[PDB]
């Protein structure tokens, strides 16, 4: 058939693989990390979607910024992001990472992790329930499923 | 003109709740664990 | 000839997977990244393994040695070697050689 | 562009160098094949590279400046270099062994053809070889960076930040005097 | 009153010393651990089949903020700013003026959902049950700007979730 | 027909490795009150394929290495030797019927320690090299008990041939007369393979493959998981011998395979039950507990056949 059709199936296969093996590196900085641990607990069992509990940063595909990002911690978070092999996604979890939350007007808080790294999914809550975070991971999987890396390459 | 109704324990209270450690004792004694172990070796050697 | 052909396949297959695993990723064309003090206890464990390994080389032919008619001599020499191997372990043990606290 | 949009502002920069440039990073990926092929031996080719931030700061000041409508600018670096001396400096800063050898002009075209058959971003092409070996024009009738309040950044000051990642007290390159 | 957790003397009679010798040599206590995890292998797992099954919640659950109406369609909010004055995160911004018919209504009612700490103080302080936290907890977005709600988003949430907000308020208004 | 035989050995090994990752993740899940992978494919059967594709199309991670040639040599050695340790195994008929098959497996497993050592050098990280030295020290230490324990079991078999362990156990499993050795042999295979409770290389808050991510890291993973199966197959042949009927060889393979799977499952069983040792504590386990007992049982197993008139045949 047309070249677009053939290169669209390969796009589906690689998109399927990447969203079926999302290995997260969790930056557990504050209370939002407890709800992240509850998403790995038996009730939600994130490992059954293919999302391993905790991968090393060099094996990781998605970074979950779960907690308050302070000025003192900002350069460390950027360094871990710069060392993530691609493709790499960032999930901002909770109000602190979203926009600073309860500490928005503090002298020592970065007003949203999206000033340091690019963010793909914002999960609202303080903390988001483990189910809300899971709903955000399944939304990132749906976002990977809509990628068109090969279509753009083909039509270049 | 009904009565006050709030969350209360049932009349007579709840039943007893266990809290003390309960690790049951299992297995044989040291003498009888070595007797079976040694006996297995002897049968194997034979 | 089978063993030679068996080793060639296993390492050729391993070699092929290594190279493609290094090159198959290098077609996504990703964006340009643009970004010890000697410990004497580790040496002692490596040396001790060597001297025990050399004793194991002398003990390896024991299965064949038990087929001889001089069993009284063979059993004495076999137990002598194993015992002397135990003495080495006893010596290092009592001289704080097996410890890891500095 | 000058006809459809008369009040446009045309910027004419030289080869821009920076972290993600294809100019200094181009003279650092000739190590897996041998020496450094060059038309002639880098002689008779004069380059005037310009820093990326200088070009960026120039474009910003053209938006704010009113007396830049319907005008053409020539953003060039402060110093001029010989392609041989320039490439020698790049390898010295990157601590790579420099083994320059000449190659015929037609011979360089063919290897350009070989490297442009790939479906990805070609390492080099026929057109790329021509542009690198073209001599940067001197148009003193066009206002440059100094006409927008931008001090051109010398290549020696900010070349280490680009070539740091290629490494596994450097003499500045000889420069053409203004005369 | 108090108790000692680790103040017992092990027996030194020959039987007890041999019972401890058997444990060391035959790994008996390490084999109870194996038995305790083999037990869990044959227990039913606690995992639920999300998103087809959901975790239980209660009428008090605090989720996405929303603006409500009277049964006549009139807005409940009369721009009093008690919610704005009590928001610990200062996430509510209100502006108001006399509506065309003289009513007291807001021209702006924004909630920065990335400042909000989802505490429910606003719905405690509202005298007319206008601003509430609905039961929704699945509104993750792909951009930071989608979480800065204005009066239209909040009124849309109220129309969208009124059927469920009203029943949650009816189930819990007698405790508050 | 021999080249077909090699592929009938290599390919199923890699598929057994591929689905051991799935089985490990579900077994741990059910011991942890979870479910494990059950979404990607029915019952998770497609999870291994998703991981493989994902890893081999991820961005290369290789940073500046001082011995790039050594960077490529380590995975080749690790995966070449892992497949090479299968060719003498009788199942029931070996691919390469060696007269010294037992020594061949010891020799090849004593070279896989180079993969650890070379990967530490080729990482240009002084803290990765320290990790490799610890991993090497643990491996060679427990190679001492594997050889002495193995030598003690051959004094009842009479030869280094792997196929003679089938004959030796035709009346009774060797575990019954040698269960003290089987206990220490089994734990040595854990420490040899760097599996919990001995996986101090995975002390995240307390590995040498960090410089490998995706691609080559996948190959190191396959080599390690291929050795777990091989070690547990070696354990079954050595202490749980299966009866061999020459006219029905497939009866041996079914029984032999079931034993080798249960032992492989028990590795997962153990990983779910215990915390891990400190580095010094797993050294003291070998040098001060196993080695004293192994030497004593080697003396006993040299003299026992002589004093009972039970010396086995040389042929
Ligand atoms: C089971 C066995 C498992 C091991 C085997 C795994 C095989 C998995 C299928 C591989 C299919 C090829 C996918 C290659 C990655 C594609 C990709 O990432 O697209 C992004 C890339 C990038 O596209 P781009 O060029 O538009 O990127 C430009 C943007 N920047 C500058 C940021 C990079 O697309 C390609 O380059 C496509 C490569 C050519 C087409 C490959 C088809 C080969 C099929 C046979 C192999
Ligand atoms: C499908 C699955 C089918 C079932 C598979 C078998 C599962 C067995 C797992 C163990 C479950 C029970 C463990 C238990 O209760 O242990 C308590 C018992 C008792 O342990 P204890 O520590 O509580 O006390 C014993 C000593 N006294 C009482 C004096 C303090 O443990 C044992 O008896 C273990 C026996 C030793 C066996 C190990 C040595 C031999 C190993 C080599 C040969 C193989
Ligand atoms: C790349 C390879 C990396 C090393 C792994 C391969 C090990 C090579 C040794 C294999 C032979 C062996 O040791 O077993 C003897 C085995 C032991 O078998 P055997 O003792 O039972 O005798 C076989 C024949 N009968 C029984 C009839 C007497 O020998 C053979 O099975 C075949 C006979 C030898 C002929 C093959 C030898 C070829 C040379 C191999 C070495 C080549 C150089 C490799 C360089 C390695 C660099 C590290
Ligand atoms: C007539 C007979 C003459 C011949 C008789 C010869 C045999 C006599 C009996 C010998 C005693 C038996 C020796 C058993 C080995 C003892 C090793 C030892 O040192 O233990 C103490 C060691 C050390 O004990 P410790 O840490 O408490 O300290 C001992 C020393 N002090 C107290 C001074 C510090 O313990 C261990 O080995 C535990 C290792 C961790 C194990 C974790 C995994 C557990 C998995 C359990 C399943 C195993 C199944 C095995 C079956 C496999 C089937 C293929
Ligand atoms: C606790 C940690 C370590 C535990 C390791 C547990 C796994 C090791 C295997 C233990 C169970 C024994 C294997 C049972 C399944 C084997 C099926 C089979 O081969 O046929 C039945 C086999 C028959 O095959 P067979 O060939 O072994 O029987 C003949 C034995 N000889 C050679 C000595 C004559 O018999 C059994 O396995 C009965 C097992 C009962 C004891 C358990
Ligand atoms: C790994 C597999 C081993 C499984 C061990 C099972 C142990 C066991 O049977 O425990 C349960 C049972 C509990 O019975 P009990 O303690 O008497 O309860 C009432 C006490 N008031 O305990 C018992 O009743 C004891 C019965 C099992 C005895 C096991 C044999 C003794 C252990 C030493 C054997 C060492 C030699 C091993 C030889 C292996 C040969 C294959
Ligand atoms: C799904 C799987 C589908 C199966 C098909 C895929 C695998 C490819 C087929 C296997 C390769 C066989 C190639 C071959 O014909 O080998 C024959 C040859 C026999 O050995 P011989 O003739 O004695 O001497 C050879 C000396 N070079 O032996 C050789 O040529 C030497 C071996 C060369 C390397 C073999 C391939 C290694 C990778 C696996
Ligand atoms: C055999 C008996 C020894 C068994 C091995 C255990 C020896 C532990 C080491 C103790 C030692 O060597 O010191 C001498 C010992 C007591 O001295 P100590 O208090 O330990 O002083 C330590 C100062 N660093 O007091 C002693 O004299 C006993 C130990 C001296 C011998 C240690 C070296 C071993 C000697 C070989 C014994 C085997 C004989 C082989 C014969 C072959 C002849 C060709
Ligand atoms: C053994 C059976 C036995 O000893 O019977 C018990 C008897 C009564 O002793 P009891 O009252 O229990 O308390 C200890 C008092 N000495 O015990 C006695 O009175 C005998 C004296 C007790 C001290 C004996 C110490 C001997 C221990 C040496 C190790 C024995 C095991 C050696 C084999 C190891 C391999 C299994
Ligand atoms: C049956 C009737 C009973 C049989 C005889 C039983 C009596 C002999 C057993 C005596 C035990 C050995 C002496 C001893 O107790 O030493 C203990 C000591 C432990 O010290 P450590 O582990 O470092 O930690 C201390 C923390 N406070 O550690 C030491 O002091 C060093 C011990 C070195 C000896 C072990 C190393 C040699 C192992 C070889 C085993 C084979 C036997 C040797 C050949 C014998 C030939 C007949
Ligand atoms: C010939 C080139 C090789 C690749 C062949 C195609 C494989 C990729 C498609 C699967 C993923 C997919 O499509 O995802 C899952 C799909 C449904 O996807 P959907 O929601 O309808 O997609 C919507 C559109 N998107 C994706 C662009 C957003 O489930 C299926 O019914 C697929 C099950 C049958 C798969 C059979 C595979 C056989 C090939 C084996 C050798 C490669
Ligand atoms: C494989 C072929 C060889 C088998 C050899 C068997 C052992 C031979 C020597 C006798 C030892 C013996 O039986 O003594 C040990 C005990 C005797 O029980 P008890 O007196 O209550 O001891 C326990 C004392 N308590 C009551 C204080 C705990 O054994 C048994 O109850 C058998 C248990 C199952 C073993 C399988
Ligand atoms: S968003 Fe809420 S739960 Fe999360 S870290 Fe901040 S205060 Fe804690
Ligand atoms: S729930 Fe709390 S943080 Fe959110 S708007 Fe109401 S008062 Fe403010
Ligand atoms: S929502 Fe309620 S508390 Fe807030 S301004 Fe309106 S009426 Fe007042």
């Amino acid at each position: 058939s047309r070249g677009e059709y053939v290169v669209a199936k390969l796009d589906d296969l690689i998109n399927w693989a990447r969203r079926s093996s999302l290995w997260p590196m969790t930056f557990g900085l504050a209370c939002c990390a407890v709800e992240m641990m509850h998403m790995a607990a038996p009730r939600y069992d994130m490992d059954r979607f293919g999302v391993v509990f905790r991968a090393s940063p060099r094996q990781s595909d998605v970074m979950i910024v779960a907690g308050t990002l302070t000025n003192k911690m900002a350069p460390a978070l950027r360094k871990v992001y710069d060392q993530m092999p691609e493709p790499r996604y960032v999930v901002s979890m909770g109000s602190c990472a979203n926009g600073g939350g309860y500490y928005h007007y503090s002298y020592s808080v970065v007003r949203g992790c999206d000033r340091i790294v690019p963010v793909d999914i914002y999960v609202p809550g303080c903390p988001p329930t483990a189910e809300a975070l899971l709903y955000g991971i399944l939304q990132l999987q749906k976002k990977i499923k809509r990628e068109k890396r090969l279509r753009i390459w083909y039509r270049r | 003109a009904s009565k006050v109704k709030q969350d209360m324990p049932p009349v007579g209270g709840y039943g007893p709740i266990d809290y003390k450690r309960n690790l049951p004792r299992r297995g044989l004694s040291g003498y009888s664990m070595f007797a079976v172990g040694i006996g297995a070796l002897l049968f194997g050697y034979w | 000839m089978n063993l030679m052909l068996a080793l060639l396949t296993n390492f050729t297959l391993a070699t092929l997977l290594v190279i493609i695993a290094f090159w198959l990723p290098q077609l996504n064309v990703y964006s340009e990244k643009t970004s010890l003090p000697f410990s004497m206890k580790f040496f002692l464990v490596a040396i001790t393994f060597l001297l025990f390994d050399l004793e194991i080389a002398l003990l390896l032919p024991l299965p064949w040695a038990s087929q001889t008619a001089n069993l009284n001599t063979m059993l004495t020499m076999a137990l002598f070697l194993i015992i002397l191997l135990a003495v080495s372990l006893a010596y290092e043990w009592t001289q704080k050689g097996l410890e890891w606290t500095e | 562009v000058r006809e459809t949009f008369p009040e446009a502002t045309i910027i004419k920069p030289a080869e821009i160098f920076g972290r993600e440039d294809r100019f200094l990073n181009y003279f650092a990926n000739i190590r897996w094949f041998g020496g450094v092929p060059l038309i002639s031996l880098g002689k008779k080719t004069v380059k005037q590279p310009v820093y990326i931030v200088d070009v960026t700061k120039g474009i910003i000041n053209a938006i704010k400046d009113p007396d830049a409508r319907g005008k053409t600018f020539a953003f060039v670096g402060p110093s001029r270099y010989l392609l041989f001396d320039l490439v020698q400096y790049v390898f010295a800063v990157a601590h790579r062994p420099f083994l320059p050898y000449p190659l015929p002009h037609f011979a360089y075209r063919w290897i350009g053809r070989l490297f442009e058959i790939s479906p990805f971003e070609p390492w080099t092409t026929r057109d790329k070889v021509e542009r690198i070996h073209t001599t940067d024009k001197i148009l003193p009738h066009l206002p440059g960076l100094e006409d927008l309040g931008v001090e051109a950044t010398p290549l020696e000051l900010k070349a280490i930040e680009v070539l740091r990642r290629h490494r596994t007290d450097v003499q500045p390159a000889k420069t053409i005097p203004t005369s | 009153t108090y108790k000692y957790v680790n103040l017992r003397e092990p027996s030194m009679d020959m039987k007890s010393v041999t019972d401890r010798a058997a444990q060391t040599l035959l790994w008996t206590e390490l084999i109870r651990g194996l038995g305790m995890t083999l037990s869990y292998l044959f227990r039913e797992p606690a995992t639920i089949n999300y998103p087809f099954e959901k975790g239980p919640l209660s009428p008090r659950f605090r989720g996405e903020h929303a603006l409500r109406r009277y049964p006549s369609g009139e807005e409940r909010c009369i721009a009093c700013k008690l919610c704005e004055a009590v928001c610990p995160a200062q996430a509510i911004t209100i502006e108001a003026e006399p509506r065309a018919d003289g009513s007291r209504r807001t021209t702006r009612y924004d909630i920065d959902m990335t400042k909000c700490i989802y505490c429910g103080f606003c719905q405690e302080a509202c005298p007319v049950d206008a601003i509430v936290e609905g039961p929704n907890f699945e509104f993750s977005t792909e951009t930071h700007e989608e979480l800065l709600y204005n009066k239209e988003k909040l009124l849309n949430n109220g129309d969208k979730w009124e059927a469920e907000i009203a029943a949650n308020i009816q189930a819990d208004y007698l405790y508050r | 027909m021999f080249m077909i035989n090699i592929l009938m050995l290599i390919i199923p090994i890699l598929l057994a490795v591929a689905f051991l990752t799935l089985v490990e993740r579900k077994v741990l899940g059910y011991m942890q009150l979870r479910k494990g992978p059950n979404v990607v494919g029915p019952y998770g059967l497609l999870q291994p394929i998703a991981d493989a594709i994902k890893l081999f199309i991820k961005e290369p991670l290789r940073p500046a290495t001082s011995s790039a040639s050594m960077f490529i040599l380590a995975p080749i050695m690790a995966l070449g030797l892992a497949l090479t340790m299968w060719i003498p195994l009788p199942m029931p008929y070996p691919l390469i019927n060696m007269n010294l098959g037992v020594l061949f497996m010891l020799a090849m497993s004593s070279l896989a320690v180079y993969s650890i050592l070379w990967s530490g050098w080729a990482s240009n990280s002084k803290y990765a090299l320290i990790g490799a030295l610890r991993a090497v020290a643990q491996t060679i230490s427990y190679e001492v008990t594997l050889a002495i324990i193995l030598l003690s079991v051959l004094l009842m078999s009479g030869s280094f041939t792997l196929s003679t362990l089938i004959t030796t156990q035709e009346q009774m499993w060797l575990i019954l007369p040698a269960w003290p050795l089987a206990m220490m042999w089994f734990i040595s295979t854990l420490a040899e393979t760097n599996r919990a409770p001995f996986d101090l290389t995975e002390g995240e808050s307390e590995g040498f493959n960090v410089e490998y991510a995706a691609g080559p890291f996948a190959l190191f993973f396959m080599a390690e998981y291929a050795n777990i199966i091989m070690m547990n197959i070696f354990t079954a042949i050595l202490f749980l011998g299966t009866s061999h009927n020459p006219h029905m060889p497939e009866l041996y393979t079914i029984n032999f395979t079931i034993k080798s799977l249960l032992l492989t499952m028990s590795f997962l069983w153990i990983r779910a039950s215990y915390p891990r040792f400190r580095y010094d504590q797993l050294m003291h386990l070998l040098w001060k507990n196993f080695l004293p007992l192994t030497l004593a049982l080697c003396m006993w197993h040299v003299s026992l056949p002589i004093l009972t008139s039970g010396i086995p045949p040389q042929t």
